[PDB]
């Protein structure tokens, strides 16, 4: 995973040499969001980004829209799985 | 899996049944709860269970032994925890070998007591 | 030794795979080897007559034996010895119709694919493609 | 027998330190997360590990259509790195965090605790301790 | 004035004109050849699809026709064909098994059912009675899918053939196609439950013996020549003129289907 | 000179369950496709 | 793999020609079949007492609630209901169930005046997935029809990799003849004729 | 209301289960 690799790398940079992320660091981390289609975790970037830098890029927060809808429009919105309900018995715990 | 839980759930009984044992040595067998006579009961019923007739000892103690399947020991077992036999009479378990073997000895022993009854209400 | 005898036996049928499983062509190739039909020949020259046109038929047998079932009821339906004039002819017909639905560069890089997961030889893929390109015109 | 709010507490932990295979950091932080705010107060103990289950592998909110989350949810394996890097009780993860914890809880003692607890045939009894046996084995 | 009925199935239009000319050529026109859809008698059906009103579909390793590398096999393979509906709409073999499943009734189809076996089972029994085999092999595929029409094919069959006093082997649907194609002299009569894959082994079996014609007992009783290739075709005819009492013609369509299988028409 | 190899011993054929994509057809379908999925893990077990 | 293939395998489009059409409308005549068999009879012909629309009754029901507005007063749910509450609630709850089973699917009014027990609950949550799941697939599949993919499913597979792990190529042929089968057909019915 | 309305090893155990508890019955009553 691209974005896990680079989370990482910010958490060694912030957490034990202590320097802090700047914007073009969320940044990389956003376009990845958007590149791959995980629009989930692109929402909490853009939440960060707001949240300790200037904002977040207007075109990725928009693209990221974009995936979402695509994926609600496919149906792919959760994981298959898990709206397929279940009882007590019936959970195949493994 | 099955063997394993079958194999935790008689180990579970038999130390609850330890603890039984030590309340009726202080508070009596009447103290003991529905749920508590039930399981000293089914415990029993293990312990007369896991003797079995060997072979070997065929000539000297005369009855015939015993080679008791593992699947036939874990549905034996199996059954005697959930109740199934729990209708059965207790001594139908000492020195048997699997639960053929207890129903066998059950109906020799219920044919063999009807004629006992024939007899004490006559005579 | 071991191995002729076991392979007779098995084509005999007198001892089968350790899971009883069908005894192909394909499964012969895979324990005893791609030439065992050679090798088997050639043993069985020093039995007798009788035990030699066992072979021979068994022999046969799974060659026949190398086709699926479908393929044989479709193709075999005129004797085993015209199967497989009638299965290549069918199978060309299949590239003829492959070929003028889907071009032809497809189609060369179809046959390449197929070639690779069929196990044929690179000239047996080229003699193919070649025939079937000429019987389109 | 007095069960104050730290002994509850604390006989959900030692029930949840049962483990057999080692758990990822965020399953893991997250089910210690939920039982030191005392969402699983009301969660038997004997069925804690049913209740860390449901909560790692299923979704009770996707499942019973009641989920208002946008990105915390236990599938999202990812979350693991932005949880190791703000910390739980962070603005930008704790409002999503609580949310899920409490419709999950809700949604569990709705659905599958007050089932468990109106079990007396003994074929229900056996099928309810095979089902914790596996759950105290997987997570 | 007499008439053949000739049946289609799934069959290419050359093999039919093919099997039109041979018997124009070989009765010479005093037996006309009608084309029609169903019947009981004096029918030849060709494709590898059943047609409509049989209920047995037996094939035997006929020993003039037998190939060099089958010489001397003996062996019975009887097909139990289930009644056909319409193609629209949904076969017996596919509605026992799915209604089952979707919870709708199935008295109707399961008594269906069972008198088609009963029929084959009886055909069968026949068979290895007059052959003396005292053990017949149940063929059933395997398939989850097929668990309840297999399920009731077993039942009856075994039950028919123990009440009459023969032995029955359970077996696949792979493992018997490959010992009937490697070594059938090993199975003298072998019992096929109606599925498609069944329907292909028996179609590959006919085949590969050499080409033959399988014989179809229907509902209203008697027997049908059915072919899918043009030796087989031809043998049929040949067959079905025999049983119209010519033995003349139908030796000599023998003979040219033996020599020249792909062009009997023009060999003759 | 010892044993050699078990001629008549074939690695029995690994099956792998099909796998569809996730998408509203393949939920709408999951019973189905779960069903031909485990079919075609029969007949690669028995051969066809 | 091990053991060379006697021929190629080629897409098993021997019905070049198989219209869509026809395939929908053999899917109806089945999925009508069924439903007959199932269901058994159609019920038997009912002849109404009086005759009014269910907009009419809407409209009614709407009046007669209107007037009581200012006379209508809220309360805790534990505590006991008033006769215009229960009056409207009996109204509404019949006249959604009447909806719902029309077809006028409006979530938002009938998980008001309709669920009273959590197995309504369940139900709701039940119905309300399939009819979202059913519109998507719709849209999908009409979109997917206007770009030209396969109107039939598709499963995940790399056939090179099943050639080379299976041994022999007929558990392997069988496969793609059925898929390929499978991806060359329309799985849909007429729900005109469904619905009548 | 509705569900009333809509409706070999292990044999041998029942059936010798049902069976020996059978006797066990009928001494009792005489």
């Amino acid at each position: 995973s691209k974005f896990c690799a680079m989370m990482d790398l910010l958490e060694e940079m912030q957490h034990r040499n202590r320097l802090k992320p700047n914007e073009e660091s969320w940044t990389w981390v956003m376009k990845e969001c958007v590149k791959s289609g995980q629009f989930r975790l692109g929402y909490c970037i853009q939440q960060v980004m707001e949240t300790e830098c200037k904002g977040c890029p207007a075109d990725l927060v928009k693209a990221n829209e974009a995936n979402a809808q695509k994926a609600k429009t496919e149906g792919k919105e959760h994981p298959g799985h898990l709206s397929q309900q279940a009882g007590l018995f019936d959970v195949k715990v493994e | 899996v099955d063997h394993y839980n079958v194999a935790q759930d008689v180990v579970q009984m038999l130390t609850k049944y330890r603890e039984l044992q030590d309340i009726i040595a202080v508070l009596g067998i009447d103290e003991l709860s529905e749920e508590d006579k039930l399981i000293v009961d089914r415990a029993r019923k293990l312990v007369k269970f896991l003797s079995q007739p060997f072979q070997v000892a065929e000539v000297f103690t005369g009855m015939t032994g015993h080679y008791v399947q593992l699947d036939d020991t874990i549905d034996s077992f199996s059954g005697l925890l959930m109740g199934t036999y729990d209708q059965v009479p207790e001594m139908a378990f000492y020195m048997v070998g699997g639960i053929n073997s207890v129903l066998e000895k059950a109906k020799k022993m219920a044919e063999e007591a009807a004629e006992l009854e024939k007899m004490r209400r006559a005579r | 030794s071991t191995k002729m005898q076991t392979l007779h036996k098995l084509l005999t049928g007198e001892v089968s795979f350790k899971n009883k499983a069908p005894v192909k062509d394909c499964n012969i190739v895979h324990q005893f080897g791609e030439n065992w039909a050679t090798e088997l020949s050639a043993y069985a020259k020093t039995l007798p007559a009788e035990q030699q046109k066992i072979i021979v038929r068994q022999i046969a047998r799974v060659k026949l034996t190398r086709y699926t079932v479908a393929e044989l009821a479709a193709y075999c339906g005129d004797g085993p010895a015209l199967l497989d004039e009638t299965a290549r002819a069918a199978n060309i017909e299949q590239g003829v119709a492959f070929v003028k639905a889907k071009g032809v560069e497809a189609f060369e890089k179809y046959v390449a694919e197929e070639s690779t997961n069929a196990n044929w030889k690179p000239e047996e893929a080229k003699k193919f493609i070649e025939d079937v390109k000429a019987k389109a015109k | 027998q007095v069960q104050t709010i730290p002994m509850i507490r604390g006989a959900r932990f030692v029930a949840l330190f049962n483990q057999k295979q080692p758990s990822y950091f965020m399953n893991a932080i997250v089910s210690l997360y939920a039982c030191l705010n005392g969402y699983l107060d009301d969660v038997k103990v004997q069925y804690v590990k049913f209740y860390e289950y449901l909560l790692v592998h299923r979704d009770l909110g996707i499942m019973y259509g009641t989920a208002k989350n946008k990105f915390f949810y236990m599938y999202v394996q990812e979350l693991n790195y932005l949880i190791r890097f703000f910390t739980l009780n962070s603005p930008i993860l704790h409002g999503e965090l609580e949310e899920m914890l409490k419709q999950h809880t809700h949604l569990f003692l709705q659905h599958y605790q007050s089932k468990m607890n109106a079990i007396k045939s003994e074929k229900d009894v056996k099928a309810l301790k095979n089902l914790l046996y596996s759950c105290k084995r997987a997570v | 004035s007499k008439q053949l009925t000739f049946i289609s199935a799934g069959a290419t239009a050359a093999v039919l004109q093919s099997a039109s000319a041979i018997v124009s050529k070989v009765a010479g026109g005093r037996v006309q050849t009608k084309t029609a859809k169903e019947a009981g008698r004096h029918a030849v059906v060709v494709g590898p699809e059943t047609p409509i009103g049989v209920h047995t579909a037996v094939t035997e390793v006929p020993k003039s026709a037998q190939d060099p590398l089958f010489s001397g096999v003996s062996t019975v393979v009887v097909r139990a064909v289930l009644p056909r509906a319409a193609p629209d709409s949904v076969q017996l073999r596919d509605a026992l098994d799915v209604y089952a499943s979707a919870g709708i009734d199935t008295k109707e189809e399961v008594r269906s059912a069972t008198e088609a076996f009963k029929k084959s089972a009886e055909v069968a029994v026949g068979k290895a009675k007059a052959k003396g085999v005292k053990r017949i092999v149940l063929v059933v595929k395997q398939a989850s899918k097929h668990n309840c029409i297999n399920e009731l094919f077993k039942k009856i069959s075994t039950e028919t053939i123990e009440s009459a006093g023969l032995t029955t082997e359970v077996v696949g649907t792979a493992a018997v196609a490959n010992q009937l194609i490697v070594n059938p002299e090993s199975l003298g009569v072998v019992l096929l439950n109606d599925v498609a894959a069944t329907e292909q082994i028996e179609l590959a079996f006919a085949g590969v013996v050499g080409g033959v014609s399988r014989v179809y007992h229907t509902v209203e009783g008697g027997k049908i020549s059915a072919g899918h290739s043009f030796k087989s075709v031809a043998l049929a005819v040949a067959q079905e003129l025999r049983e119209l009492g010519l033995s003349s013609e139908a030796d000599k369509v023998e003979a040219a289907a033996s020599k020249n299988p792909r062009a009997v028409v023009s060999a003759l | 000179r010892a044993d050699e190899v078990d001629y008549t011993n074939l690695p029995a054929p690994k099956p792998q369950k099909t796998v569809w994509d996730d998408n509203i057809e393949t939920e709408v379908l999951r019973k189905y496709l779960d069903g031909l999925s485990q079919y075609d893990m029969e007949e690669a077990k028995y051969g066809v | 793999i091990s053991g060379v293939s006697p021929l190629l395998y080629f897409p098993p489009t021997t019905t070049s020609t198989t219209n869509r059409e026809d395939q929908i409308n053999k899917n109806t005549n089945i999925a009508i079949q069924m439903i007959k068999r199932y269901k058994g009879e159609v019920p038997p012909h009912y002849t109404r007492k009086s005759s009014a629309t269910i907009e009419q009754v809407e409209k009614e029901i709407d009046a007669l609630l209107g007037g009581a507005e200012k006379l209508r007063k809220t309360s805790t749910d534990d505590q006991p209901m008033d006769k215009l509450t229960l009056m409207e609630r009996c109204l509404r709850h019949a006249l959604w169930s009447y909806h719902k089973e029309e077809g006028r699917y409006d979530f938002d009014q009938i998980g008001r005046w309709v669920v009273y027990t959590p197995e309504d609950e369940v139900k709701l949550a039940q119905l309300k997935r399939e009819v979202e799941a059913k519109e998507k697939l719709a849209a999908l599949r009409k979109r997917r029809e206007e770009e030209g993919l396969p109107g039939g499913p598709v499963p995940r597979i790399n056939w090179p990799q099943e050639y080379s792990s299976f041994i022999d190529r007929e558990p392997v042929v069988a496969k793609r003849i059925r898929y390929d089968t499978l991806a060359s057909t329309t799985l849909e019915r007429d729900e005109k004729q469904i619905e009548s | 209301e509705a569900a009333e309305r809509n409706p070999t090893g292990d044999n041998a155990r029942d059936r010798l289960l049902k069976e020996v508890l059978a006797l066990q019955a009928r001494i009792n009553q005489r």
